[PDB]
């Protein structure tokens, strides 16, 4: 009977433990896999208008060549 | 010297217990203080089953009162009685139990058992010869119901060879502090099974019967309850604290109350119901005792079948005509008396009659009917575990699925063990 004690109170605080550490896990990787998320669509975003600067400094390459022609 | 060490645990259990130090405390003539102001020496004869003797004639009730939360206790310390206990053996706890038997029995419990036993292992070290332990508790509840039987449990392994005694209140739906009372109780009713020797069940729906049906109180308090539970106590001690020519010890009573191990389970009973002036005369009393209506288990006697009857009168009366309405009710209804235990009703008179009453009478039972009291827990444990509700209460303190359904099958064995001897 003293074994099943120590057993249940022992299962109380694995369970209590495993609570706090499934917790602290998942906000873990939520906020991490937010943060890769983000990143990415704010990366994105700036990948298509510095591609638009390319295209802007493209087109005053055009006029130079045929004004000078 | 056969001192008796008391413990209460939980709410239930200090209250019941505090009014049971009040009232033999005024039988024995000990004042609030603790100094004998008496007028009859026999009020000390035997006054150290109960009670210890401190430097200048001061009595010191042989109490240890115990509880997970600090509430009750100090309500016990500021009530009229409170300043004879000793302040070491006020052991108590701050969390509380929640009315969880879990939190008492394996989590909060253990964390302060270990000091009570501290406080018991003092008192018994000074005892001449120590007889036993009574126990005053609930078991609906969780400190008294979890933290008892474990005391309980932890006792026995200390003292195997001392009786084990508990006054256990029963919980009822219609008095009522939590839904969960059935799973408290059913955990407890398995402990008491094995590790008790006499339990006096009183029913708290007995109780709150006799106090509306019977004493006419529309909306009974648990000082009502109280009430008939100090009688009862005072009545079934009276062999222990007051002299005979019964030499009545705890053992005694077990070896011939209990004819089967599991079967201690007891039906107190108490006569005349009070809540006056008229003196009650024998076969009043006599009547009264054995009437359904008188018992606190809230079982029908006529139901089963009487293992084991002791009975206890007070006053100043006539033995003869008392053994007179004794034989006449087991010649009457011999038929609610097992026959194959011969002799089996046992009477004891004691002149000192409890404080307001001229003649009184207090009933003990062991009747297969109570198998009626431990159905009706059983009905309503199976109701909420089938559908396993509640059950996350218990489950997050450590325990499993598994120990309801053995305290489940255990306690449905203990009523086909009481119903096989009522053929
Ligand atoms: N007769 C009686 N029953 C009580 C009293 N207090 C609580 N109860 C019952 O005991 C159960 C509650 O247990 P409680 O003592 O409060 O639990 P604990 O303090 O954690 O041990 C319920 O079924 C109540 O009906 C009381 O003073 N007298
Ligand atoms: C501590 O409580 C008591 C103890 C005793 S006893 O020590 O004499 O035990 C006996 C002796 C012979 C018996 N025959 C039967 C059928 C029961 C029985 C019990 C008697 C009591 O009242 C009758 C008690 O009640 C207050
Ligand atoms: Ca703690
Ligand atoms: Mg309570």
């Amino acid at each position: 009977k003293r074994e099943h004690e120590r057993e249940v109170i022992q299962k109380a605080i694995e369970e209590n433990n495993n609570f706090i550490k499934m917790a602290k896990e998942k906000l873990a990787q939520k906020m991490e896999s937010n943060k890769e998320n983000r990143e990415a669509h704010l990366a994105a975003m700036l990948e298509r208008l510095q591609e638009k600067d390319k295209h802007a400094e493209e087109v005053r390459k055009n006029k130079e060549l045929k004004e000078e022609a | 010297m056969r001192e008796i060490v008391h413990i209460q645990a939980g709410q239930c259990g200090n209250q019941i217990g505090a009014k049971f130090w009040e009232v033999i405390s005024d039988e024995h003539g000990i004042d609030p203080t603790g100094s004998y102001h008496g007028d009859s020496d026999l009020q000390l004869e035997r006054i150290n089953v109960y009670y210890n003797e401190a430097t200048g004639n001061k009595y010191v009730p042989r109490a240890i009162l115990v509880d997970l939360e600090p509430g009750t206790m100090d309500s016990v310390r500021s009530g009229p009685f409170g300043q004879i206990f000793r302040p070491d053996n006020f052991v108590f706890g701050q969390s509380g139990a929640g009315n969880n038997w879990a939190k008492g029995h394996y989590t909060e419990g253990a964390e302060l058992v270990d000091s009570v036993l501290d406080v018991v292992r003092k008192e018994s070290e000074s005892c001449d010869c120590l007889q036993g332990f009574q126990l005053t508790h609930s078991l609906g509840g969780g400190t008294g119901s979890g933290m008892g039987t474990l005391l309980i449990s932890k006792i026995r392994e200390e003292y195997p060879d001392r009786i084990m005694n508990t006054f256990s209140v029963m919980p009822s739906p219609k008095v009522s502090d939590t839904v969960v009372e059935p799973y408290n109780a059913t955990l407890s009713v398995h402990q008491l099974v094995e590790n008790t020797d006499e339990t006096y069940c009183i029913d708290n729906e007995a109780l709150y019967d006799i106090c509306f049906r019977t004493l006419k109180l529309t909306t009974p308090t648990y000082g009502d309850l109280n009430h008939l539970v100090s009688a009862t106590m005072s009545g079934v001690t009276t062999c222990l604290r007051f002299p005979g020519q019964l030499n009545a010890d705890l053992r005694k009573l077990a070896v011939n109350m209990v004819p089967f191990p599991r079967l201690h389970f007891f039906m107190p009973g108490f006569a005349p119901l009070t809540s006056q002036y008229r003196a009650l005369t024998v076969p009043e009393l006599t009547q009264q005792m054995f009437d359904s209506k008188n018992m606190m288990a809230a079982c029908d006697p006529r139901h089963g079948r009487y293992l084991t009857v002791a009975a206890i009168f007070r006053g100043r009366m006539s033995m003869k005509e008392v053994d007179e309405q004794m034989l006449n009710v087991q010649n009457k209804n011999s038929s609610y008396f097992v026959e194959w235990i011969p002799n089996n009703v046992k009477t004891a008179v004691c002149d000192i009659p409890p404080r307001g009453l001229k003649m009184s009478a207090t009933f003990i039972g062991n009747s297969t009917a109570i198998q009626e009291l431990f159905k009706r827990i059983s009905e309503q444990f199976t109701a909420m575990f089938r559908r396993k509700a509640f059950l996350h209460w218990y489950t997050g303190e450590g325990m499993d699925e598994m120990e309801f359904t053995e305290a489940e099958s255990n306690m449905n064995d203990l009523v086909s063990e009481y119903q096989q001897y009522q053929d």
